[PDB]
């Protein structure tokens, strides 16, 4: 009795969803898609979510003239796989409405990433996949026929290339679809920006963070910045992924900023520790810095399972103990070796000494330098004066040393008052707040 | 495979002809077959393995000639030759000090990003073996600590592995910021802090890097009166291109409105 | 890891490294990047027995980035891979986009009409007519006429109608096609009379052809060049259209221009 | 929502700043505090 609902619901999917999406898609150009044609991702996420059933909607695709209203209507009655994710060609081949090639070369495949048998239908999807990926191909050699490939299934085509990502990943690792992503780049580049190479990048940064360290320095060279960020999920965990690579880069100013940007232009709700473990690995970043705050104002429950580790070694980090730092190490330090984590502990003493020198820089206009010895766990006065210019570093307040005997002859630097440094800044401040009323202009424009 | 391949084992490079003619036929090896597009038949790989091990004494001979593209030819080379397609690499002992000459010249040039993907590269043996890359990330806790004092208190356990040419350019890479604050021509002597240059109380090589090329500041000020950084102190001339700023800015109000 | 290779002068082992290059030249395309004065030292050598595939993994390595100029140089230096190579995507972008810096140099050849033009590679073009052989084997009429205005150039043009056993209506729609969109007279007028100068020496004498010249080319002489020969020979139920066509659609001055070729 | 590789992976709490702030520092928080004054 629950089965014959989705009889009627699941059929108006197709009827409203792609029906709606593939008629008026087929004239209104750039209104052909995108306000209920790209509803796909959350509609289709949806459709994999909302509900034999292998079979039924895979078979008679291809009919004739457009009778698909009956076609689909015989899906709905049927209720009461070698072959037959094939059968979409082996009907016929599909002949006309390029528009819904891609849309039922996705949509009733896909289910089986959600069945989860993994073992016959994987290699079953890899070919339904070389069929799309023969559309891929063949859109440019034998449809020059309109382009029914941009506006509408470049973001169908982006989605399902996270479908093949979804397929590929489950076995292996891919490196022929690396290239064939840069063709697809190129058919992308000049025409018509898609994501796509960002899709298979993030793809690329994730397996090889793992697996192969060269090809930063190929972002580097290929760095296209792709500013339009629509979803602005992707490119936040885009921005993520670099930041972990600048972590890795141990670039941590930058870091900080720019991952705290990759956290507040998250949206996300479902608190299982998406956002939390994301997040725990971004702000190891600022357990880099050498400061960081009591993160009671950071941690969902949820995580608290995972960050059993965590909490001690935030701890450790404000306290200087050895013996917490060693035993953090060993004991906790399972569950992020998978993350990677072992960069922090070759200088959670630099972050022990900056977090001192931080608390006693800003007490202290001037300090001695053999007291400064013994705030923290140093070793002797040479080896304070060694931490005094390993303290300056970069460019850190006046410190000089009192070079006679006086240890030390620091003290506070000044004029941050209101003079010119604000006023120095505050032209980029409105050129950030012209920037906004460019975005107003494009507000304007639209409609 | 074809003689004079292991044959110099006790006279490995008294000489440049013994490691020129080597360099004819490793020159011939790599004109054999290829580099690794062959892989079936596994015989045609074992050359390779051999390759590899007969370049890793290479890189030994043309480290001894004291040779800088040619060593990092070699070690870009042996890198794809550890870059190979073979699982079965067997345990080959000049890995870990070839890798630790390659990690020492890369932090020697300073190459901290390049220090740390050698460490991304291999986090598997890095753990508790391969004790010469542990020891340079040992060496990497002392140059973390900002290294002076630590360049002595490491050198005391590096004494005899040929690593000579390279822990050279470390005691050349080692800083000169107190000569950049308060040296030059007097602070009595900086003797106490283990820095590898600002020991020799004065012999012609101190005094010598003393007035090395001048004194490293520059225009307007010695150090033997500090200028206690460089003395910039300009003005506020930029108010004027500020307000150039401000132009351009009612320029972009009129292009807003 | 092949610049260390490239350390090397002799070829004999570049040929295992280009062999290596285009194996490996989807994932090492940051190595050419900063060695592209490297490609320079190899590609303007005269030595160096490779500079064209080093020019070809310059346009790997351009082809990665995407420049223009770039594949004007490969076009010039790659030479003989440049030209048969081109079942490829790889190769036809970057020689769509040379096909591209074609059309404009056609606008350059067309912006000033009497010598001291810009200099043209042979092999820009070489590529031009090569694939417009693939054009005239492919016989369509798109593939005629398309790539002969293309080059807005009545040379390849006249070699149009030179095609295979078929054009029963080329030599008759062809000025209806061509006054049916244009733009600009400047070599209008030189189109218009050297199509019509065939439809005179055509197997048919045809009537749209001097119908459509003597309204939008209005020659004194083609009017009198159809009076000579629709008078010679000695037939007026053929001259009856084109001289009530004469009166009925031409206008005033015109016909003074006939009148100059009336007795004669 | 699978985002490709995150799938793989006021009781006592506003003062726990305070607290670790005070782990080891002032511990009692008082009974020195009371009992400084004699100490000099």
């Amino acid at each position: 009795p629950p089965p014959p609902a989705p009889q009627d619901v699941e059929m108006k999917e197709e009827a409203a969803t792609g029906g709606g999406s593939t008629g008026e898609a087929d004239g209104k150009t750039a209104a052909a898609a995108a306000e209920h044609s790209q509803r796909e991702l959350d509609t289709v996420t949806l459709e994999d979510i909302k509900e034999g059933k292998e079979p039924r909607f895979v078979l008679r695709a291809l009919r004739m003239l457009p009778s698909t209203s009956r076609r689909l209507n015989h899906y709905v009655l049927y209720k009461a796989l070698l072959p037959f994710l094939e059968e979409p060609m082996d009907t016929e081949a599909d002949l006309q409405f390029r528009p819904r090639t891609g849309k039922a070369a996705s949509t009733p495949l896909l289910p089986e990433v959600e069945a989860y048998l993994q073992l016959l239908v994987v290699i079953f999807m890899m070919n339904s996949k070389r069929y799309k990926e023969a559309q891929k191909i063949s859109d440019d050699l034998m449809q020059k026929i309109s382009t029914q490939n941009r506006r509408a299934l470049d973001l169908v085509a982006a989605k399902c290339y996270y479908y093949h990502a979804r397929v590929y990943e489950f076995l292996d690792k891919l490196d022929v679809v690396r290239s064939f992503l840069h063709a697809r780049l190129r058919t992308a580049t000049l025409r018509h920006d898609a994501d796509g190479q960002a899709t298979l990048l993030n793809l690329l940064l994730r397996n090889y963070l793992h697996y192969s360290l060269y090809d930063q320095a190929e972002k580097l060279v290929s760095k296209s910045v792709f500013p339009e960020q629509a979803n602005n999920n992707e490119w936040a965990r885009y921005l993520y992924y670099t930041g972990r690579i600048k972590a890795i880069q141990l670039e941590y100013s930058e870091a900080r900023r720019t991952m705290t940007n990759a956290l507040r232009k998250a949206p996300q709700h479902t608190a299982v520790g998406f956002k939390q473990t994301v997040h725990k690995l971004l702000i190891v970043v600022e357990l880099l810095l050498g400061e960081i705050p009591d993160r009671l104002q950071f941690r969902q429950p949820s995580l608290k399972r995972s960050l059993m580790p965590y909490f001690l070694l935030t701890q450790a980090v404000r306290t200087g103990n050895l013996a917490k730092f060693n035993q953090v190490l060993d004991q906790f330090g399972e569950k992020f070796q998978a993350d990677g984590t072992y960069t922090l502990i070759i200088r959670l003493r630099h972050n022990v000494i900056k977090t001192g020198v931080r608390m006693i820089s800003l007490s202290y206009s001037r300090i001695s330098l053999a007291d400064i010895a013994q705030k923290l766990q140093l070793d002797s006065p040479e080896d304070a004066e060694f931490i005094v210019a390993k303290a300056i570093r970069d460019g850190v307040i006046e410190a000089s040393i009192n070079h006679e005997k006086g240890y030390v002859q620091s003290k506070e630097m000044i004029d941050i008052y209101s003079t010119r440094e604000p006023q120095l800044a505050f032209h980029q401040r409105i050129s950030f707040c012209l920037d906004i009323h460019n975005m107003s202009v494009k507000a304007m424009r639209f409609p | 495979m074809y003689e004079q391949l292991k044959g110099e084992w006790n006279r490995k490079s008294p000489n440049l002809s013994k490691c020129g003619e080597e360099l004819g036929r490793l020159k011939l090896v790599l004109l054999e077959l290829n580099f690794l597009p062959t892989t079936g038949t596994k015989l045609t790989k074992q050359q390779l393995i051999l390759a590899r091990d007969i370049l890793e004494i290479g890189a030994q001979w043309s480290i001894l000639r004291k040779d800088i593209p040619s060593f990092e030819r070699y070690m870009a080379q042996l890198k794809c030759y550890y870059f190979d397609y073979k699982e079965q690499l067997p345990e080959s002992a000049y890995m870990h000090q070839l890798l630790g000459l390659n990690l020492l010249f890369l932090l020697s040039q300073n190459r901290v990003a390049e220090f740390h993907t050698e460490l991304e590269r291999l986090p598997a043996k890095d753990i508790q073996t391969n004790v010469y890359i542990k020891h340079p990330v040992s060496l990497e806790q002392y140059l973390m600590e900002g290294s002076y004092n630590k360049v002595f208190l490491a050198k005391g356990n590096i004494p005899a592995e040929s690593y000579t040419f390279f822990i050279d350019i470390l005691l050349d890479t080692i800083r000169d910021e107190i000569a950049g604050c308060i040296e030059k021509a007097y602070e009595k002597i900086l003797f106490t802090e283990a820095t590898r240059i600002l020991f020799f109380n004065t012999p012609k090589k101190m005094t010598d890097y003393a007035k090395k090329r001048g004194w490293v500041l520059g225009p307007n000020n010695y150090y033997s009166f500090a200028s206690q950084q460089q003395k910039p102190e300009d003005t506020t001339i930029p108010s004027t291109e500020l307000a150039k700023q401000v132009i351009e800015y009612a320029r972009q109000l009129e292009m807003i409105v | 890891g092949i610049i260390s290779l490239l350390d090397e002068d002799e070829p004999q082992l570049k040929e295992f490294a280009l062999h290596k290059l285009n194996a490996v030249v989807n994932d090492f395309w940051a190595e050419i990047s900063e060695s592209v004065d490297k490609i320079e030292v190899l590609y303007e050598d005269e030595g160096f027995r490779s500079r064209q595939f080093a020019a070809l993994v310059a346009s790997k390595v351009f082809y990665h980035l995407g420049a223009f100029e770039e594949s004007l140089n490969y076009a010039l230096g790659a030479g003989d891979l440049f030209n048969v190579n081109d079942n490829s995507e790889y190769v036809e972008t970057i020689i769509a986009k040379c096909i591209d810096h074609y059309t404009k140099q056609c606008v350059e050849n067309a912006d000033l009409p009497e010598g001291e033009k810009k200099p043209i590679d042979q092999r820009l073009e070489g590529i031009v007519n090569k694939m417009f052989q693939r054009c005239l084997d492919d016989h369509k009429y798109k593939q005629a006429i398309g790539i002969a205005l293309e080059t807005r150039r009545l040379d390849v043009f006249e070699k149009t109608i030179l095609e295979s056993n078929d054009v029963p209506g080329m030599l008759a729609y062809s000025l209806k096609l061509c006054m049916s969109l244009m733009q600009n007279k400047q070599f209008r007028n030189k189109v218009l009379r050297v199509l019509v100068k065939i439809y005179m020496n055509l197997e048919k004498p045809d009537f749209i052809n001097v119908c459509q010249c003597l309204i939008f080319l209005d020659d004194p002489q083609a009017v009198s060049d159809i009076l000579e020969k629709l008078v010679k020979e000695d037939n007026l139920l053929m001259a009856y259209q084109i001289c009530f066509d004469l009166y009925e659609s031409a206008s005033q001055q015109f016909l003074s221009s006939v009148i100059q070729n009336l007795r004669t | 929502m699978s985002e490709k590789k995150q799938p793989v992976d006021e009781d006592n709490w506003d003062d726990d700043n305070v607290e670790d702030d005070f782990s080891n520092q002032l511990r009692a928080e008082l009974e020195k505090h009371g009992y400084k004054m004699e100490t000099s």
